[PDB]
RNA sequence: CAUACUUAUCCU
RNA sequence: AUACCUUUCUCGGCCUUUUGGCUCAGAUCAUGUGUAGUAU
């Protein structure tokens, strides 16, 4: 790679500029997919080879609710993931999430990411639950991945919990804001 | 393994051991707003004059006329907003007093006295605010 | 300017570190990796992309789409350098001879391992 | 290889930077570090008062759905940032903060 | 005689 | 005719400097006829 007097040899990266980078970013990514979801909650989310099921849906309703993760895509480096949640599994998560970051204080809430684009009731709001299932399904997603490959950052990331004091799931996905 | 959160340099505690105070001051502790050198301001709250005025009576006088309770009539004057009370208490001190030259300062700038409005704030509402003896 | 230069020092020294501490992904990182795309692509009983055959069916008509592609950088274009007219020209060349540029293509995917410096 | 040198009718060309402006001094009054004021009192006292005060007062002492999945605790292990200065132009911390938001 | 250079001169 | 000193010639050798400072290496780098004049 050449700027004007400036040259290095790419050894690491991905040449972004290739015609057929697209390629390489995908299957990478599906890699990376791979073990976000595991080759169960993958080859259900997929469905069969033989009988793939479309975007978002499955075969069953028994194969759709045997698992958190509901609905899964990934926009190229950019994944969006819906997880419904028991209350037990909520539990077992913000459980295990607190007994990982312990902070007595209570100091969970402070660096939240949660746009402030919406309406202040509309929004996803700060109570311990919800905060706290934010975070720890943005925590055990991450742990998810090896992080010489990549992590996921919360600064750059964006969870939004629709329970019972929160009436609304908000994303944002390409441009869209949508609540 | 050692990642690209690679560190290249010691700390400063480190470089510097236990007993060096280290400081990295990236932000300001105030705004420009605040002097470094504070004004020695006159703190205008309610400005009164710097020396006890000419009346038509002495101190004494006055002394005198206190010391004995049937020469002292105390009393509070009241009505409602604005019919006539400051100037009325005004119209006392213009006639028991020294302070002709204020009165042409007053109709010279433009604006009636109001002696026991003194408050420059309950002044420039044309408003006695709290009462004064 | 200043900023590709900065990016470009950064970048540099990002590319010397990777061979200096060497590869961050651990071997069984590496392998965990490996075997679950294995296990993946045998789940859906998955056949690799073969080299493209020689006697290709849709070999001309993915040139064809290609070389639309490069071309259409050249469809407002109004005053091109070097390295664009000569990209028109191998385009054009491509275009009038099809046989002989899917020729090339193929021995440059099956020999071709060291390439140009690339322009950022 | 060699600056100019600056030494020293008047002309009659006024320059709009040299009209009157700030025609008087302020002084230090009493209050404002005055020089009289500043005899009366022992600077080392509130200095070692101070420097006491701050370093003390800053002391402050007198099987679940994750079965499958490949990877575990992944975030453990990570290094938590810190508030330093590196006297580097292109390896501090400010920096690589810009070319991370500004470089995509 | 064939390559090149050109000039507020001349066209396309 | 030789030994001394001494004097002459021939080889071997040498520093700043002439450095137009800076920036987005400052930037770009290359798509004609026809005549005539000249170089070939
Ligand atoms: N026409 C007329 N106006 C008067 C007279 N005395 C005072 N005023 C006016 O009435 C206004 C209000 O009277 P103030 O002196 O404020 O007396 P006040 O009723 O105590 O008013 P507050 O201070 O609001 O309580 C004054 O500003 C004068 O302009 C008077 O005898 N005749």
């Amino acid at each position: 790679i050449a700027y004007k007097d400036m040259s290095h040899t790419n050894s690491y990266g991905l040449i972004r500029g290739l015609q057929f980078a697209s390629f390489i970013i995908q299957y990478y990514g599906l890699i990376l997919d791979l073990l976000l979801l595991g080759l169960t909650r993958a080859t259900e989310i997929a469905g069969p080879p033989q009988c793939p099921n479309e975007f978002l849906t499955y075969r069953d309703v028994k194969t759709e609710t045997r698992h958190p993760i509901r609905l899964y895509s990934r926009y190229l480096n950019k994944v969006h993931i819906m997880f419904r949640f028991s209350a037990e599994e909520a539990k077992d998560l913000i459980q295990r999430y607190l007994t990982e970051h312990p902070d007595p204080n209570n100091e969970n809430i402070v660096g939240y990411n949660n746009k402030k684009c919406w309406p202040r009731d509309a929004r996803m709001r700060l109570m311990k639950h919800d905060v706290n299932l934010g975070r720890a399904v943005f925590w055990d997603m991450k742990n998810r991945l090896p992080r010489s490959l990549t992590t996921f950052e919360w600064d750059n990331s964006f969870v939004s919990v629709y329970s019972r004091d929160n009436p609304n799931l908000l994303f944002s996905m390409l441009g869209f804001e949508v609540r | 393994v050692l990642h690209e959160d690679k560190k290249y340099y010691p700390s400063a505690e480190e470089i510097y051991g236990a007993e060096v105070e280290t400081l990295v001051m990236e932000e300001d502790a105030q705004p420009l707003e605040v002097p470094i050198v504070a004004p020695v301001k006159v703190k205008k709250f309610e400005t009164l004059e710097a020396e006890p005025l000419r009346t038509h009576y002495s101190n004494e006088f006055l002394a005198t006329l206190m010391a004995n309770p049937e020469l002292v009539r105390n009393v509070a004057v009241v009505g409602h907003l604005h019919h006539g009370k400051t100037t009325i208490m005004d119209m006392f001190v213009e006639q028991t007093h020294e302070l002709r030259k204020m009165t042409a300062a007053q109709q010279a700038a433009g604006k009636q006295l109001r002696f026991t409005d003194t408050r420059l704030d309950e002044q420039a509402r044309a408003m006695s605010i709290k009462m004064m003896p | 300017g200043r900023l590709t230069r900065l990016y470009l020092k950064a970048e540099q020294e990002r590319q010397h570190n990777y061979l200096k501490d060497g590869p961050y992904v651990t071997p069984e990182e590496a392998v965990a990796i490996y075997t679950t795309t294995v296990h993946w692509l045998e789940s859906r009983k998955y056949s690799c992309i073969p080299f493209p055959p020689l006697n290709y069916k849709h070999d001309t008509k993915l040139l064809i789409l290609a070389l639309e592609r490069l071309k259409e950088q050249y469809v407002v274009a109004v005053r091109l350098n070097s390295s664009q007219r000569e990209e028109l020209g191998l385009v054009e060349q491509a275009y009038d001879n099809p046989h002989e540029a899917l020729q090339r293509i193929k021995r440059h995917l099956l020999t071709q391992r060291s390439f140009k410096e690339v322009a950022i | 290889w060699a600056p100019a040198i600056g030494g020293e009718k008047p002309s009659v060309q006024q320059s709009a930077k040299n009209l009157p402006g700030h025609t008087k001094l302020k002084f230090r009054q009493t209050g404002q570090a005055a020089e009289e004021e500043l005899r009366a009192k022992d600077l080392r006292a509130e200095l070692e008062a101070k420097e006491r005060k701050h370093f003390g007062k800053q002391s402050g002492t007198d099987r679940r759905w994750d079965d499958d999945v490949v990877f575990k605790n992944q975030a453990r292990g990570e290094p938590k940032q810190q508030k330093r200065f590196v006297n580097d132009t292109i390896r501090n911390d400010f920096h690589r903060r810009f070319l991370q938001r500004y470089i995509r």
